[PDB]
C-alpha cells in the first residue's frame, strides 16, 4: 500500500515560519517527480511547485514564486518544502504528490496536513 | 572514360551529393534513370547530380568490353565513401578468465576447445611487491588430417540430395585415404551398401580433395549421420545432423480458454474441449503438431515466457530488421517486473529474490542499451539504420523508455532532447503532428481526405500517449503547452468518428489526462455505444472498425486492429476505474492470447499485455489453489496439474496422442489460462483469402547464372483508398540446394535509390521490408541465384507478402525454379 | 660555517608516504628537529609532522615519512593547490611552498581482445595500484563510451585484492561500429583516470582470402626504383584459387592514423592471377614524381598504402585486401645519444656516446661515426675543432668519443653523422646537439660517472661510481653526499668521507629491488668560501634491468608445440612468493598485423614509468637546475631554489 | 626411371638372423612409402611390412609382429629390414616396392599396392 502520509505543518503567525517533509510510506520513489499543491478552503487542489527525480528541473507557480524553496532527499524518500514567509491566505490542507503524469492530477495521493495562519 | 563522372563527383564536393552520384552511377539494366531518381526522398539537390551521373554511366558503358566494366566500378568504389568498418574473420570467445591465489605452486587441469587455433595464454600476478607479467605461452591446436562436411540447413523428404565435403591433408607427403558413410534406418543411401565398403582415393601433399555423397530422406528430421575417414593414421568419426521438413506451408491455429470455478470474474468455467480437427489439405504421412500449456494466472503466460525459459524468446515470428522489433525485446520483461514489484510478489521464487531482481534489471538494461543504435544526432529515433527520423517511432520509444525509467534510471538529457525535438520541430499550428519519413504505421479507412484526417488524428493521439507517459523525466512548460494544444485538437475534432479505432485511441489518450471535461465524457459514451457483445449477460465484449461495417458480423477471428481497439477501450475503462463493465473484455483478451503470450502483431501485443497486467494489478488477485486435469476424448488420460501459488509455471507438455482434448477442473479459487496451439502443414492456398497480386518466376541470363524475379501489388478493399499499403514484408523461401546472391540485395538496399528498406537471409528465407507496395502496378524484386549443389525432384518453395502491423492481409503462392524429368530409392514408399 | 639541507619530492601526493631527508653538516653533539606540513593561508592546520633527532652515531642524517590524509583536506570540492612545508629546529627554522596533485594511483584496463563482432561478450578487468605499487584496495567506477561520444552505462565495484573483475558488456545485436572507449576512475577523492579502446565491426563470410606481401616492411633507397609485391589467393586452409583478375591501386599516406590519403591517378592494372600467386613491380619515382612531390627526400616518414582487388573469373566473386602503409626511409640508420649529459663541466673531458639503430629499431654494429664540433666562449668567439672519427662496437653498438675541450668554453654544438661506405652521401644519417656550460659562482664543479660497457646494472651487484670534484680553487672538502631516487621517492641517502690525497674517489653503492625500473643519482658537496657556503651538485641516470619482485612463470606440461582438439592439459603456475594471478587465453590471430601488436601487457611498463618526476639524462644549468631536473626540491642557505616558476614537461 | 635393388638373403638355420636392404633410386625418397613383401613358391604373394619415410612410422603384418624391424637410411636411399629370429615360416623370395602414396593401414598392405617393384632376393631357412 503505497501511501504518502504527510509530515510538517501546524499553527503559524503572519510572517512566522513553517516547513513540511512529505515522507514516503511504501514503495521507493527515487526517479518519480514529486511536487506540492494548494488547497484554499472552498476550492480544491491547485499547483504550487514541483521538482523532478534528479533535482535539475524545478517549476514554481506564479503565486508562490519560490518563497517555499523546494528540495528532496532520496535516502529517506522525503520532500522538503520550507514555508518561512506566511500570510493569512495560505490556509488549506497542503498536498504532496507522486509521479506526476503531466502537471496536475498525479497518481498517488496523501490525506494532506492542515496548516492554519492564525492572526492571533 | 571514368574522368567524365569524376569531374562532376569531385566538382560538386558535397557530402550528400557525392553518395547520390555514386549510387546513381551503379549499373541497373531493368529500370531507367528517371525511374531510379523517382524514389529519392533527399530532395532535388542531389537529384540533379543523380540523374546526370546515371546518364553518363549509361552512356559510357556502350562500346567497352568486359574489362573496363569492372575498372570503372572499382575506381568509383573509392574516394567517394570514406570506409565501412567490416571484419571477415571470426574469433572465438576467450576462455581462462579466472583469478586465483598462488601460494608459490599451483596446478590447474582443463581441456582445449575444439578449434584449429594458435591459442596464446598469458598471466599477470599482483602482490604486495607489485605487478609482474609472465612470459606468454603459445599452444597451437592443429589436426593434420581433417574432414569438413557441408550440410544444408533443411531438406524436404522426397529429394535426391547430394552433400559435398572436403578432406583436408596437412601432411608433407602424398597420401591415399578411404571415406565411409554410415546409413541410418530412415534414409536410403541409394545403394544400401552396409561395413558399407569404400572407394579409396588419393590426395597430394598439403592439398585438399572434394568428396560427394548422394542420399534421400524417408522420415522427418533425422539428425544422426556419421562419416568415417580412414587413412594411414587411423579412423576418425564425424557426426552431422540433417533437418528434414515436409512440403507445403506451415500454419498455426490457436485457441484459448479461461477457467474459474468460483465465477468471480463473471462466468463459471470447469470444462473446455478442443476437437481434433483434420483439415482438408493435410499433407500425407504428417502428424498434426498440437501443444497445450496451462498457467495459473492471467499474466502466467508472460511469466512462463520470461522466467521459465532463460533466454527471452521472441513472442512473435516477425522479422527483426526494424527498430520496433528490437524495442519489443524489453516490453514483456518490463511488464513482468512491474507486476512483481508493484504487487510485491517476490515470494513466489524459492531462491534469493534479490539475485533474480538484479538479473531482471540487467536484462532491462540489456534491452535499453540495445535500442540505442537507432538514435540520430539530434536524439531523435529513426525507424531503420541511417534512415530519416520519424515522430511515430520517436513517440513510441519515448513512451517505452519513460516506462523503463520507473525502475531503471534513464539519461534525463537524452529524453529531454527527444521530447523537445518532437514538440518544436514537428507540430502544426492547430495542435496536430506531422510525420517526417514514409514509415506508414497503419492504413486507414475512407477516401483520401478522410484518410489524411484520420492519420493526423491517430498520430496526434499516439504522440500524446507517449508524452504523457514520459513527462516525468523532463517536465517542462513548452512541452506542456504543446500537450494541451494536442489535447484540445483531440477534444474538438474527435467526436465525429469515422473509424472506431481512431475514436478508441483518442479516448485512451484523453483518459490519461483531464477527465473532467464534458467533451471527454461524450467521447467515452460514444465509444461505449459501439461495443459488440456476445452472451446475455455479457460474457464476451469487444470492439472493431465501424465505418459502414455496423452490421452485426463477428467472424470470431482475431485481427490486429480488433485487438488493438479492444485493448485501448480496456485501458480507458481501467483508467476511469469502472470494474463492472470490464470483466467480459478481460475474459475475451485472456482467451485471445497465444502460446508465448504475444498477440498477432506488436502494437496490439504491447497494449494488450499492458491491459492484462494493469487489470491483474488493480483488481486484487486471489489465492491460487486449483486442480486441473487434461484427458483425451477416447484415448488415455494426460498429466494432471495441481497448481498453487508455489507452482503454476509448470513445464509445457506437447500433445502426443491424437484425440479430442478435454480439460476439466475441480472446486478452487483463482484464474487459469489454457492455450492450445496447432502447427500443421498444407499443400495449397486456394482456401485462404489472398489480398496481394503476386507472380514469381525464374529467368536465365547470357559466366552466366539464373535469376529470380518476383512481383507483388496491393489489392485495396472497397473502404480503403488507392494510395497503396503500409510497411510490408516479402518472404521468399528458397528451393533446397540453391542460395541467394547477397551483392544484388546489398545494391538494392544500401543506396539512395533504395527500392526496399531492409533485407535479410534467415533459415533459408530471403526477407525484405519495404515502406509501401503500390496497388496500381506491380513492384518487382530481381536477383541472381547460385546453385550450391545439384538436387533432384526438388519440392516447390513459397512466396508470401504480408503487411507488417496486420499480418491478416497476406498472400502466399507456391513456386519453383524449373521441373524437368531426370531408380535408386526414387519412390518413397 | 654550518649548513642544513632539506630534500623533498617536487610534488606532494595526497595519501602517499613522502620521504623528507634532513642532512646537517658543520654541527656537533646532538639536537632534535621537527618537519611538519601546514596549510597555505594561515599556519593553523597541521596535516602531519615528524620528529627526528640528529647525533654523531646517526651521521647527522635523518629521514621523515610524511602523509597527507585525504580526509583532512577541506570537504569542499574546490581543490587546495598549495601546501606549506616547515622545518623547525633549535638552531634554524625555514618554510617552503609546495604544489600538490591528486594523481595517486595507476588504473590499467585489460580487455581480452582488441576486435569484436556483434553478439559477443567483452570481458574487462582492472588493475589498480597506489604510488607504492601495491594492491591499494579502493572502489573503482568505469564507464563505456560509444563512437559518437555518449556514455552508455556506468558500473561500480569494491576492491578486495587488487584485481577488480567487472561484469561483462554484451555487445548489442545491431550495435554502433567503430572505436569504443572505456574510462575508469576512483569514486571519492583521487583524480587518476585510465583509458582503454576496443573496436567493434560486423562479421562477413569471406569468399576467399587474399594476402599481400611486400619485399620488406620499409622502402629504403634500394627499392625506390623497383618494388616487388606478391599477392596470394586461397580458398580455405590450403585450397587455392585457380584463375582470377587482379587490380592494384597505390597512394601516399601522411601517417597511420589519418583516414584520408592522396591516391594515385596512374597505377598498374589487369594482372592475371594463376594458382593463387601473382607478382607486380611498383616504381615510386615514376608514379610519384609526375603526380606528386618529385623529390625523393620529401616522402620521408610517410607511408605507401596499397589496395588490391581480386575477382574470380569463374564464380564472379570479388574480394579486397589492403596494406595500410610502408614506411619510407631516406637512411636506414638512426643516431641517438646515450649515457651522455647535455650540460658540460669546464675543465673536465666531455665524453659522447652515440647509438646506431637500423630501420627496425635494432642495434647495428661496425658503422663508422664522424663528429664535428663548434665552441662559443663567454666572449662570443666561435672556434671549430678537428673532426673526430671512430667505429661503433659490435656488442653494445656504441661509438665512444672524447673531446678535450678548453676551460673557457660556454656552449658547444656538435654534429654527428655516419660514414658507411656503400651508402652515397645523401643516404647517411645526421644529428646535431647543443651543450651549455654548468654555471657556478665559486667556479666549483663536480663530475660523476659509473664506468661500464654493455651497461645492464644487474640487481644485487655492487655499483662503483667515480666522483671527480676537480674544478674548485678552494678544494677543501670534508664529505660528499648522495641521494638516490626511484619512482618519485627518495629511497637512499648517504654521506661519504673524502680522501685528502687523491681527487677522484670511488663510491660503492648496493643495488636493491627498490631501484628496478630506473633510478636517478645525485651527488653534491658544500664548499665553504670566504663569502658564503656553496652547494655544487651533479646527477646521473641509472638504468636497471626489468625484474619483477616475484617473477612468476606459467607452463604447460606437454611442451610439444602441437596439440589435438579436446586434449586435456595442465597449467602449472610457480611464483617466488604468494601472489594473485589473473589469466587470459586469446586467439593469436586476433592481433592481426604482427607489426605493432600492442597489448596492455606491452604498455604496462611504459605507462608505469610515468611516476618518475624527473626528466633528462642528467646534468644541469646550475645547482638549482640539477636539483630540479632530478625531481627534487631543497631548503638550504647556500643557494635558493627557484621552484615557483618550475612546472614544465620534458621529453 | 625408378629402381629398387634387393641385397642380402641366403641360406640360414632355424632361429637365425639376417639383414636385407633395398637400395632405391630415381625418385624423391622423402615422399615415398616402402614395403617388404614375400612370395612363397606355390603360394599367393603376401605383404610383410611397410615403412613411411616422411615420419618413420612402421607397420608389421600381424603374424610377423615384433619378429622383424624396418629402418631406412636417408643418406644412401636404402631401407633395411632387420630379419631377426628367422623361424622357418618365411622361406620366400622377398621383394621391395615403393609408392608415392601411403596405404590405409587397417586392412593392411595387401591387395598388391605400390607401383614400382624390385627383383627380390631369395631367403631360405632349413630345419636341420
Ligand atoms: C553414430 O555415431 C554415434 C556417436 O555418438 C554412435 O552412437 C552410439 O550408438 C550406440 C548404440 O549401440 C550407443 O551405445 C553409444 O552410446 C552411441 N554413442 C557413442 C558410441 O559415442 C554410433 O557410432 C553412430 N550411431 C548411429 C545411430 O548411427
Amino acid at each position: 500500500e503505497v501511501q504518502l502520509v504527510e509530515s510538517g505543518g501546524g499553527l503559524v503567525q503572519p510572517g512566522g515560519s513553517l516547513r513540511l517533509s512529505c515522507a514516503a510510506s511504501g514503495r521507493t520513489f527515487s526517479t518519480n517527480t514529486m511536487g506540492w499543491f494548494r488547497q484554499a478552503p472552498g476550492q480544491e487542489r491547485e499547483f504550487v511547485a514541483l521538482i523532478s527525480g534528479n533535482g535539475r528541473i524545478l517549476d514554481y507557480s506564479d503565486s508562490a514564486k519560490g518563497r517555499f524553496t523546494i528540495s528532496r532527499d532520496n535516502a529517506k524518500n522525503t520532500v522538503y518544502l520550507q514555508m518561512n514567509s506566511l500570510k493569512p491566505e495560505d490556509t488549506g490542507v497542503y498536498f504532496c504528490a507522486a509521479e506526476f503524469r503531466g502537471r496536475t492530477l498525479a497518481s498517488y495521493w496523501g490525506q494532506g496536513t492542515q496548516v492554519t495562519v492564525s492572526s492571533a | 572514360l571514368q574522368k567524365k563522372i569524376e569531374e562532376i563527383a569531385a566538382k560538386y564536393k558535397h557530402s550528400v551529393v557525392k553518395k547520390c552520384c555514386y549510387d546513381g552511377a551503379c549499373v541497373n539494366n531493368d529500370e531507367t534513370c528517371e525511374q531510379r531518381a523517382a524514389r529519392i526522398s533527399l530532395g532535388p539537390r542531389c537529384i540533379k547530380a543523380f540523374t546526370e551521373c546515371c546518364v553518363v554511366a549509361s552512356q559510357l558503358r556502350a562500346n567497352i568490353s568486359h574489362k573496363d566494366m569492372q575498372l570503372g566500378r572499382l575506381h568509383m568504389k573509392t574516394l567517394l565513401p570514406v570506409s565501412k568498418p567490416e571484419i571477415r574473420s571470426y574469433f572465438p570467445e576467450s576462455w581462462l578468465w579466472e583469478v586465483h591465489l598462488v601460494p608459490r605452486r599451483k596446478q590447474l587441469q582443463f581441456a582445449l576447445p575444439d578449434s584449429l587455433t594458435t591459442w596464446e595464454i598469458q598471466g599477470v600476478g599482483i602482490s604486495n611487491t607489485g605487478i609482474c607479467v609472465a612470459d606468454t605461452v603459445k599452444a597451437k591446436v592443429f589436426k593434420d588430417v581433417f574432414l569438413e562436411m557441408n550440410i544444408p540447413y533443411s531438406v524436404v523428404r522426397g529429394e535426391q540430395i547430394q552433400l559435398k565435403g572436403t578432406v583436408y591433408n596437412y601432411r608433407t607427403s602424398g597420401m591415399q585415404f578411404c571415406v565411409k558413410m554410415s546409413a541410418v534406418e530412415g534414409i536410403c543411401t541409394s545403394e544400401s551398401p552396409v561395413s558399407s565398403k569404400c572407394v579409396r582415393q588419393k590426395v597430394e601433399g598439403s592439398s585438399s580433395h572434394l568428396v560427394t555423397f548422394t542420399v534421400l530422406p524417408l522420415e522427418i528430421g533425422l539428425h544422426n549421420i556419421n562419416f568415417s575417414l580412414e587413412t594411414w593414421f587411423g579412423k576418425e568419426i564425424l557426426v552431422k545432423t540433417l533437418r528434414v521438413v515436409p512440403e507445403g506451408v506451415k500454419r498455426e491455429s490457436y485457441s484459448g480458454v479461461t477457467l474459474d470455478p468460483r465465477g468471480i470474474y463473471g462466468t463459471i468455467s470447469r470444462r473446455k474441449e478442443f476437437p481434433y480437427r483434420i483439415p482438408l489439405d493435410l499433407v500425407p504421412k504428417t502428424e498434426i503438431k498440437r501443444i497445450l500449456s496451462v498457467k495459473g494466472l492471467l499474466v502466467g503466460e508472460i511469466l512462463s515466457a520470461v522466467l521459465s525459459q532463460e533466454g527471452i524468446n521472441i513472442l512473435t515470428h516477425l522479422p527483426k530488421g526494424s527498430a520496433e522489433a528490437e524495442l519489443m525485446s524489453v516490453v514483456p520483461v518490463f511488464y513482468v517486473f512491474h507486476y512483481l514489484e508493484t504487487g510485491n510478489h517476490w515470494n513466489i521464487f524459492h531462491s534469493d529474490p534479490l539475485i533474480e531482481k538484479q538479473k531482471l534489471k540487467k536484462k532491462l538494461k540489456e534491452g535499453m542499451l540495445s535500442i540505442m543504435s537507432y538514435r540520430n544526432a539530434d536524439y531523435s529515433y529513426s525507424v531503420w539504420k541511417g534512415g530519416s527520423a520519424s515522430t511515430w517511432l520517436t513517440a513510441f520509444a519515448l513512451r517505452v523508455l519513460g516506462q523503463v525509467n520507473k525502475y531503471v534510471e534513464q539519461n534525463q538529457n537524452s529524453i529531454c532532447n527527444s521530447l523537445l525535438w518532437l514538440v518544436e520541430n514537428y507540430q502544426l499550428d492547430n495542435g496536430s503532428f506531422k510525420e517526417n519519413s514514409q514509415y506508414q504505421p497503419i492504413k486507414l479507412q475512407g477516401t483520401l481526405p478522410v484518410e489524411a484526417r484520420e492519420n493526423s488524428l491517430y498520430l496526434t493521439a499516439f504522440t500524446v500517449i507517449g508524452i504523457r507517459k514520459a513527462f516525468d523525466i523532463c517536465p517542462l512548460v513548452k512541452i506542456d503547452t504543446a500537450l494541451i494544444k494536442a489535447d484540445n485538437f483531440l477534444l474538438e475534432n474527435t467526436l465525429p468518428a469515422q473509424s472506431t479505432f481512431t475514436l478508441a485511441i483518442s479516448a485512451y489518450a484523453l483518459s490519461l489526462g483531464d477527465k473532467t471535461h464534458p467533451q471527454f465524457r461524450s467521447i467515452v459514451s460514444a465509444l461505449k455505444r459501439e461495443a459488440l457483445v456476445k452472451g446475455n449477460p455479457p460474457i464476451y465484449r469487444f470492439w472493431k472498425d465501424n465505418l459502414q461495417h455496423k452490421d452485426s458480423s463477428v467472424p470470431n477471428t482475431g485481427t490486429a486492429r480488433m485487438v488493438e481497439t479492444t485493448a485501448y477501450a480496456l485501458l480507458t475503462s481501467l483508467n476511469l476505474k469502472d470494474i463492472n463493465y470490464v470483466n467480459p473484455v478481460i475474459k475475451w483478451l485472456s482467451e485471445e492470447q497465444r502460446y508465448g503470450g504475444g498477440f498477432y502483431s506488436t502494437q496490439d501485443t504491447i497494449n494488450a499485455i499492458e491491459g492484462l497486467t494493469e487489470y491483474s494489478l488493480l483488481v486484487k488477485q486471489l489465492r491460487l489453489s486449483m486442480d486441473i486435469d487434461v484427458s483425451y476424448k477416447h484415448k488415455g488420460a494426460l498429466h494432471n496439474y495441481k497448481m498453487t501459488d508455489k507452482n503454476f509455471l509448470g513445464r509445457p507438455v506437447e500433445v502426443l496422442l491424437n484425440d479430442d482434448l478435454i480439460v476439466s477442473t475441480g472446486f478452487g479459487s483463482g484464474l487459469a489460462t489454457v492455450h492450445v496451439t496447432t502447427v500443421v502443414h498444407k499443400t495449397s492456398t486456394s482456401e485462404e483469402v489472398c489480398s496481394f497480386y503476386l507472380k514469381i518466376d525464374t529467368q536465365d541470363i547470357e559466366s552466366d547464372y539464373k535469376r529470380i524475379v518476383a512481383c507483388a501489388s496491393y489489392k485495396p478493399s472497397r473502404e480503403e483508398s488507392s494510395s497503396g499499403s503500409s510497411h510490408a514484408v516479402m518472404d521468399i523461401s528458397l528451393p533446397t540446394g540453391i542460395s541467394a546472391n547477397e551483392e544484388d540485395l546489398k545494391a538494392l538496399v544500401e543506396g539512395v535509390d533504395q527500392l526496399f528498406t531492409d533485407y535479410q537471409i534467415k533459415d533459408g528465407h530471403v526477407i525484405l521490408q519495404l515502406n509501401s507496395i503500390p496497388s496500381s502496378d506491380f513492384l518487382c524484386v530481381r536477383f541472381r541465384i547460385f546453385e550450391l549443389f545439384e538436387v533432384g525432384f526438388l519440392s516447390p518453395a513459397t512466396f508470401t507478402v504480408y503487411e507488417y502491423h496486420r499480418p491478416d492481409k497476406q498472400c502466399t503462392m507456391f513456386y519453383s525454379t524449373s521441373n524437368i524429368k531426370i531408380c535408386k530409392c526414387v519412390e518413397a514408399d | 660555517e654550518q649548513t642544513y639541507v632539506i630534500s623533498a619530492p617536487k610534488i606532494f601526493r595526497v595519501g602517499a608516504s613522502e620521504n623528507i631527508v634532513i642532512q646537517v653538516y658543520g654541527y656537533t653533539e646532538a639536537f632534535d628537529a621537527t618537519i611538519s606540513i601546514k596549510s597555505y593561508p594561515d599556519k593553523k592546520f597541521s596535516y602531519s609532522s615528524g620528529h627526528v633527532h640528529l647525533s654523531s652515531e646517526n651521521k647527522f642524517q635523518n629521514s621523515a615519512i610524511l602523509t597527507i590524509q585525504p580526509k583532512q583536506l577541506p570537504g569542499g570540492q574546490n581543490p587546495v593547490s598549495y601546501v606549506y612545508l616547515e622545518v623547525v629546529s633549535k638552531h634554524f627554522s625555514k618554510s617552503k611552498r609546495m604544489p600538490i596533485t591528486y594523481d595517486n594511483g595507476f588504473l590499467f584496463i585489460h580487455t581480452d581482445k582488441p576486435v569484436y563482432t556483434p553478439d559477443q561478450s567483452v570481458k574487462v578487468r582492472v588493475y589498480s595500484l597506489n604510488d607504492d605499487l601495491k594492491p591499494a584496495k579502493r572502489e573503482t567506477v568505469l564507464t563505456f563510451i560509444d563512437p559518437e561520444g555518449s556514455e552508455v552505462d556506468m558500473v561500480e565495484e569494491i576492491d578486495h585484492i587488487g584485481i577488480i573483475s567487472f561484469p561483462d558488456f554484451k555487445i548489442p545485436s545491431n550495435p554502433r561500429y567503430g572505436m569504443w572507449t572505456i574510462k575508469a576512475k576512483y569514486k571519492e577523492d583521487f583524480s587518476t583516470t585510465g583509458t582503454a579502446y576496443f573496436e567493434v565491426k560486423e562479421y562477413v563470410l569471406p569468399h576467399f582470402s587474399v594476402s599481400i606481401e611486400p619485399e620488406y616492411n620499409f622502402i629504403g633507397y634500394k627499392n625506390f626504383k623497383n618494388f616487388e609485391i606478391t599477392i596470394k589467393a586461397r580458398y580455405f586452409y590450403n585450397k587455392v584459387v585457380t584463375e582470377a583478375d587482379v587490380y592494384i591501386t597505390f597512394g601516399i599516406r601522411e601517417d597511420l592514423k589519418d583516414d584520408q590519403k592522396e591516391m594515385m591517378q596512374t597505377a598498374m592494372q589487369n594482372t592475371m592471377l594463376i594458382n593463387g600467386i601473382a607478382q607486380v613491380t611498383f616504381d615510386s619515382e615514376t608514379a610519384v614524381k609526375e603526380l606528386s612531390y618529385y623529390s625523393l627526400e620529401d616522402l620521408n616518414n610517410k607511408y605507401l598504402y596499397i589496395a588490391v582487388t581480386v575477382i574470380e573469373s569463374t564464380g564472379g566473386f570479388s574480394e579486397e585486401a589492403e596494406i595500410p602503409g610502408i614506411k619510407y626511409v631516406l637512411s636506414p640508420y638512426k643516431l641517438n645519444l646515450v649515457a651522455t649529459p647535455l650540460f658540460l663541466k669546464p675543465g673536465i673531458p666531455y665524453p659522447i656516446k652515440v647509438q646506431v639503430k637500423d630501420s627496425l629499431d635494432q642495434l647495428v654494429g661496425g658503422v663508422p661515426v664522424t663528429l664535428n664540433a663548434q665552441t662559443i666562449d663567454v666572449n662570443q668567439e666561435t672556434s671549430d675543432l678537428d673532426p673526430s672519427k671512430s667505429v661503433t662496437r659490435v656488442d653494445d653498438g656504441v661509438a665512444s668519443f672524447v673531446l678535450n675541450l678548453p676551460s673557457g668554453v660556454t656552449v658547444l654544438e656538435f654534429n654527428v653523422k655516419t660514414d658507411a661506405p656503400d651508402l652515397p652521401e645523401e643516404n647517411q644519417a645526421r644529428e646535431g646537439y647543443r651543450a651549455i656550460a654548468y654555471s657556478s659562482l665559486s667556479q666549483s664543479y663536480l663530475y660523476i660517472d659509473w664506468t661500464d660497457n654493455h651497461k645492464a646494472l644487474l640487481v644485487g651487484e655492487h655499483l662503483n661510481i667515480i666522483v671527480t670534484p676537480k674544478s674548485p680553487y678552494i678544494d677543501k672538502i670534508t664529505h660528499y653526499n648522495y641521494l638516490i631516487l626511484s619512482k618519485g621517492k627518495i629511497i637512499h641517502f648517504g654521506t661519504r668521507e673524502k680522501f685528502s690525497d687523491a681527487s677522484y674517489q670511488s663510491i660503492n653503492i648496493p643495488v636493491t629491488q627498490n631501484m628496478v625500473p630506473s633510478s636517478r643519482l645525485l651527488v653534491y658537496y658544500i664548499v665553504t668560501g670566504e663569502q658564503t657556503a656553496e652547494l655544487v651538485s651533479d646527477s646521473v641516470w641509472l638504468n636497471i634491468e626489468e625484474k619483477c619482485g616475484n617473477q612468476l612463470q606459467v607452463h604447460l606440461s606437454p611442451d610439444a608445440d602441437a596439440y589435438s582438439p579436446g586434449q586435456t592439459v595442465s597449467l602449472n603456475m610457480a611464483t617466488g612468493m604468494d601472489s594473485w594471478v589473473a589469466l587470459a587465453a586469446v586467439d593469436s590471430a586476433v592481433y592481426g598485423v604482427q607489426r605493432g601488436a600492442k597489448k596492455p601487457l606491452e604498455r604496462v611498463f611504459q605507462f608505469l614509468e610515468k611516476s618518475d618526476l624527473g626528466c633528462g639524462a642528467g646534468g644541469g644549468l646550475n645547482n638549482a637546475n640539477v636539483f630540479h631536473l632530478a625531481g627534487l626540491t631543497f631548503l638550504t642557505n647556500a643557494n635558493a631554489d627557484d621552484s615557483q616558476e618550475n612546472d614544465e614537461p620534458c621529453k
